[PDB]
């Protein structure tokens, strides 16, 4: 039914040290069977990975630069993932992309995932 | 033996089922619910349109082309009561054919082969069947199968398939697979005919590479066909309550067919080995001819150079003043020994 | 962690030419490298996954290769809509990282 | 309806009726009129040669009520032999083969027969079959064939065919013996393709014989619908003959597989012998040439003189080095 | 040459390579009474079919069709199996009947000195309590059965003619054991010969051994067929008590087949062994030729160089002259020798 | 003649108890009458004190080691009611593996395999099992088996061996035998790998000698393995009255183990068949290298000795009178020819 | 008791006693430090890197109540990984690997683990292990390692060793990719040696990885009193990881064997080429130098005067014969 779509909302202006949560609404698929990723890109900078969540197992993984501050979660009933940001520094002013990835097989020991669908990006800016 | 559990993997969350393949271009679901009177067929993409047909009065055939979407596989398995390890086996592709008998279903893993006349590659598609009480669940990797005759029989009321239950549907699917294997062996016959007509008069290293490739294909076919014999044997000799006491002779017939296929594969491997031996013999014969030419020229001429050296030194005391100048006698001796050597070579039939 | 170094960081080429973008890994990634492209103002799009396999729904002109820890994205022929920024990404570990990017413009 | 048969040179009909007291032979040049018309009173035998005239097949199918499917299956040459059973008639298909001493290639064409109560029908493609002894013993009234029934005639037909298979097998055996002698004694270039071609012929013969054994196994012990129970031992005899034929073909494939390798082994040891000769001559003569070059150097301060017949000394040293070389090779057993 | 050509199927013609002798000897035995006498008269021992005690009838050297025809007619035997018994180029085959059972059996003989295989067929016919066997020649493997019945050893004298048929078949199977042991001896000898000291005749010996093995397999597999038929289905004339002995002979036959297959595989590998050995010998001879040539081509080259006929050279004196070339050539030869020693080509 | 005597007991009546092997030094009789809570071991030497254990209402494992002594085997067979043919099968070492379902007992023939890592060789010791009512008999040739795990299970109640009947004991013995077959398969794999390495790297005469030895060992092992599958299939499929229906799935598991054994043995057979072709190719590569050396030397020194000969004949009209530095220029020409030949061989990459 | 291998003797002892509340660690070099650590309920990890010096391991052997046979096994480094269960402890043999990319060398190092109640023994032979993540986990309470007993420590060590095997497989995957690229196109004399080295390394890998799987299987399948049932699922996970490693090793070995085969084929073509070169060079030159030798003889009668300048005629006939054999070798498609 319908087409796959990742929708992100709730990102906006925030004072430094101010906590705001980002929600990644998902359509066209169940969040339980897939892994939802968050990707951050500062203005005029390359893509950087920030966090990950495995809804069907509750397994989480964060990047070193943001580990300990950002917390990721995804409730199956609402079919939406959340990335809670706190102590948001000035260097984190960027646009946040939420994606969906599938696992593929290379060898028995090796696995890698690639992101099919991205959202549009919430411009989380930090000022004053 | 031990209890069945979802095997753990490293660098992978416990609850994730991974498609162990490379086909990610297509997805559709075929459903063919047929009674003895009427039948309805359709193609969809929503998973939930096929779940109602689990508790079907009449046999129904669900063909979920494309397992790269693991979500539909997991949902179907959850609704149909399929064990998670069985779903893991469905999505796993790098494995051999098998059946595991459970309380409510039988889970058959099978292989499909297609031969390409360009560069002679053999490609394997894994197809898996699940025979529940009133339905047959079939999973495929990509579009393009061999069960078209079974579909034609279902739609056109040819045979007894409409008057039988899902066990006959399973038998018909396996029979179509075996027919596909027979056609594949015919294609290998054509390839071996081409290889025979090429090797005899045009021997080279590309022929060696093609022969080794064909031998590898034969090895793969044997390795995948022997478990087919095992699985058909286990089907008709360890019949579960799901398979009726009838239609067992059909399984026996398919078992005889797979015995024939295995024997044909062995003969094919022997024939390609014979072709390789013929090529080796031909190149050895060419080496023989080259050796013969070299040894003949050496045998004829090296004595001549040696005797020219013996009479070509300078000692200032030799019997070099002989009748008929001696030197003509030396040349006569050399000619005599040369023609003697040539006569010996002719007697031994070289050149 | 594992790092990618994508060179060049800015490329200039004309339509119909051949583009070769290569990024190297600081350590072992067992062919678990994927390529992306992002036109400015829009989300990235997947092009190549598993360092060789072409995605479903992308032109066949794109190609990917692997040589040890070297991964190359090659375009057989540029197009007017192919002028964007290309990225690398490894996923061998649980912590996935991106290359710094490679822009393409006309020349 | 459609056939791949390439033989259309001649067409003829062989029709004859033989009874206990008197026998008739007509062999009409055309269909004319089948005298029996399901008379079921005397033992009859009708044979037609040629398949291009498809009107004959359609006419006999219309008269005898033959199934369209089997009639279509008659006009097939690439189809393996098989058997089918029906109430009124039995569908039996076999094949012909012929081997010569020049072409070294088998000629393949198919002959099939249909059995009916007191009526034997079959379709022939090429003239010159192996049925001459059967025809002669029918004409001369010897044995017990000219007694009664029609299944005995069917057994006679199958027995003549398996006898032709046996004589073909004997010719194959003679060819294998000749080719084995050629390989063992005088290997040459053409022998390898001769061996490969003979192996191909044996593979084809096996792939043809095995379905024949299956068919003859299906005929016996299956309680055929309309066949006298007194003719079972003859079917048993032809079944045993077919089993022996299959075993002989398997042994033939094995012996040819061995023949190729013995040829290769002889080739390799031929290379070894050639190299033996070359190494012997080179080793014996190269140092002697080197010595001769040494004792012919243009150096003016040359130590050699009339050193008590130095030339015989040189001849003696070359002789002794030659004899030690040849005895070294004798110890090495190369010559 | 196994073809009857255009002959009636009921022909009683005989096809045998040997026609020298025609003799008959019979022995009738009971629980406590035994008889043994040899008579060449057919009617002397013919009227024994109406007897209640088992009898053993032997008609060897059947090159005369009249005697076999008379035996078949008196016993009410079909002429088809008369053709079968009077033919020698037939596989061992079994067929049942309402009042008797027909058995075709093969007897072998191996000549070690010249390495050929001899095949001879012995057909056994059992009817009521009458056991008939016909051989081409004189001298049979059923001699142990003769000493068993004559010396009153075992339980053969107590049982019926079915046990006699079992005993004869068992004796033939034991002969197959001993001849197959001889075959194993030949295989061991040939593998040792083809490994250690390959030669021209090893390849023909391998071909001949493969021929003998394939002929032996062609004979043995129908023996499996006939024993399986006698085991799985019991004829009414064969007593139910003696089924386990037929099962034992069936196991013997399958063992013979297994070891025959093993022998075939070994003989198949022998030719690869020969090719490996001859390749090693070729490598050795080429090493020798390479050593000699590499040593002596440069030396004769230099000898020619310092022996040319130009007008001007350092012929008068060059580092004391003549010994210099000999020394440098010796140095070159020793350098080549030590190079080859380092490459262990010597 | 060795100890493979197939001509043993040829002129002998049936049921004659004649040992046809080699092991006569050792002898041992064991008893293990375990129960649902208690167990007893009575390891004696005389057979006169083991007979009354058949009538006991508890499972017992009577092991007799050493079948050379015909007296003990004959006495046990006579008292238990065992047909003399079964006894002579027990003594006959060369017996093919088989299972026979007599009315009162189940008689099983098997083989126990022993391998030596240091010496390239292989042995085979027969073992026979008779399951009659609530007991499991046993006869083996020499001291040393693989059933130590079963003995340990009996001694200390590790598993369920003490809560089951005699047929479960038969199962445990069969499974231990199959596990030993696994471990000896691993050993054979080790020697196959070392042979592949040696053939690839260092070809000699001993390599092909022990390769032939290995091929013989594998063909013997496969010939022994194949009847094992049939024996186990007979064990679980056509259930006899002497086997509890609860034990059948266990025998099915062991049958699958035998399936795996057979497949691995076939793989080993294929590898060993390819081994000698690999050997031929390697030795041909070595002779290719030595001939490359020979050809290089001949190429560098044949034209030079030719042109040394061409200057030095007794011609008076040759411009050898130092026309333009004749001796040094001809030496320079020779050096140039040698250098260009070396360059050509480097281009062809023969060094 | 002697040390079989060859590594340097550096006797160093590490002690790590930890509990749920807090840990205690000290690094010493005296044997007596580890004797009194058999009583604490808090799990204690004992390291002895220098197993070469048999004195410390012997003191451990008699103080820890273990048979000298396991001491001999501990000193024996050429031992496959096997596990032994005893009434009071468990002895586990493992292997640690280190692949140098530069030399393509696969080195091995045997480390043995002994698990007594409330303590774990561990014997290296060289400085440097891979159990540092376990050390960090124990130090910083990163997991539940301090909430569990010594069986969890044994599990953690085995799991870290399995992760080391995974990293090794990653390195070898990179090497196999590179070597496959080099072998398939642009061959060289060094790639074959690299492929042989890779094959030997893979053989060592499989020989050391199959017993590891067997050890893990025999570890979780049966539960001795020393090990609790809590760690059985953890050891099941480790067994699954070893299954992954075995499958990857098998696939890699298949790939490498394919690369070996593709080079192994087509040697007879090289033999034919070297024959062509040698025969062509040696055939157009031996007659030429033969003629040169004939005219280089020392007989006095031979006509060597004028005759159109003399040597031009022999040069002309020599070039004629040379081009004759050149044209002849142009036939048969040699040149
Ligand atoms: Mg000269
Ligand atoms: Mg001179």
């Amino acid at each position: 039914i319908s087409e796959v779509q990742l929708v992100e909302s709730g990102g906006g202006l925030v004072q430094p040290g101010g906590s705001l949560r980002l929600s990644c609404a998902a359509s066209g698929f169940n969040v339980s069977y897939y892994s939802i990723h968050w990707v951050r890109q500062a203005p005029g900078k390359g893509l950087e990975w920030v966090a990950s969540i495995s809804s069907s197992s509750g397994s989480t993984s964060y990047a070193d630069s943001v580990k300990g501050r950002f917390t990721i979660s995804a409730d199956t009933s609402k079919n939406t993932a959340y990335l809670q940001m706190n102590s948001l520094r000035a260097e984190d002013t960027a646009v946040y992309y939420c994606a969906r990835s599938y696992w593929y097989y290379i060898w028995s020991y090796s696995y890698g995932n690639a992101m099919d669908y991205w959202g549009q990006g919430t411009l989380v800016t930090v000022s004053s | 033996m031990e209890e069945k559990r979802l095997s753990a993997k490293k660098g992978l969350p416990p609850g994730t089922l991974v498609y162990t393949g490379k086909y990610r271009e297509d997805f559709e679901i075929e459903v063919m619910n047929y009674s003895i009177e009427e039948f309805r067929e359709f193609k969809t993409t929503d998973v939930e349109s096929v779940l109602p047909f689990r508790d079907s009065s009449t046999p129904t055939w669900i063909n979920i082309t494309g397992i790269h979407r693991t979500d539909v596989v997991q949902r179907v398995g959850e609704f149909f009561g399929i064990h998670p390890l069985v779903l893991e086996d469905i999505l796993n592709v790098h494995q051999r054919p098998k059946v595991e008998f459970f309380e409510n279903y039988v889970f058959i893993v099978l292989k499909m082969f297609t031969y390409d006349k360009n560069l002679h590659e053999l490609e394997s598609e894994q197809v898996s069947l699940i025979l529940t009480k009133n339905c047959v669940l079939m999973f495929q990797e990509k579009i393009g199968d061999v069960f078209d005759p079974v579909r034609e029989r279902i739609r056109y009321n040819r045979g007894i398939i409409r008057k039988k239950r899902a066990d006959y549907l399973l038998y018909s699917l396996i029979d179509a697979l075996v027919d596909d294997y027979f056609v594949l062996l015919e294609k290998i016959d054509d390839e071996i005919d081409v290889l025979e007509e090429e090797v005899l008069e045009r021997p080279e290293k590309e022929t060696v590479q093609r022969t080794h490739q064909l031998k590898r294909n034969l090895v793969e076919l044997r390795k995948t066909i022997w478990p087919l014999r095992e699985v058909l044997s286990s089907l008709y000799r360890d019949v579960p309550p799901l398979i009726e006491k009838e239609t067992v002779p059909y399984f026996r017939d398919v078992y005889d067919h797979t015995i024939q296929i295995a024997d044909t594969v062995e003969t094919f491997r022997d024939i390609v080995s014979g072709l390789l031996d013929v090529y080796l013999s031909s190149v050895s014969n060419k080496t023989n001819e080259v050796m013969k030419v070299l040894t003949i020229i050496a045998t004829i001429f090296m004595p001549l150079t040696f005797i020219a050296g013996i009479y070509g030194m300078n000692f200032e005391y030799m019997p070099e003043l002989r009748w008929k100048w001696g030197y003509p006698v030396v040349l006569a001796v050399m000619g005599v020994i040369a023609v003697i050597m040539v006569v010996y070579f002719k007697k031994k039939k070289w050149l | 962690d594992i790092q990618m170094t994508q060179s060049p960081s800015s490329l200039s080429a004309s339509v119909g030419d051949r583009v070769t973008i290569t990024c190297r890994a600081s350590q072992s990634v067992s062919s678990a490298v994927a390529w992306y492209q992002q036109k400015p103002g829009k989300a990235p799009k997947l092009l190549i996954y598993s360092a060789s396999s072409l995605y479903s729904g992308v032109p066949s002109r794109f190609s990917g290769s692997r040589s040890g820890t070297d991964f190359t994205l090659t375009i057989s022929s540029l197009q007017p809509e192919d002028f964007a920024t290309y990225y690398c990404q490894q996923s061998s570990s649980s912590l996935i990282t991106f290359g710094q990017g490679t822009k393409v413009e006309i020349k």
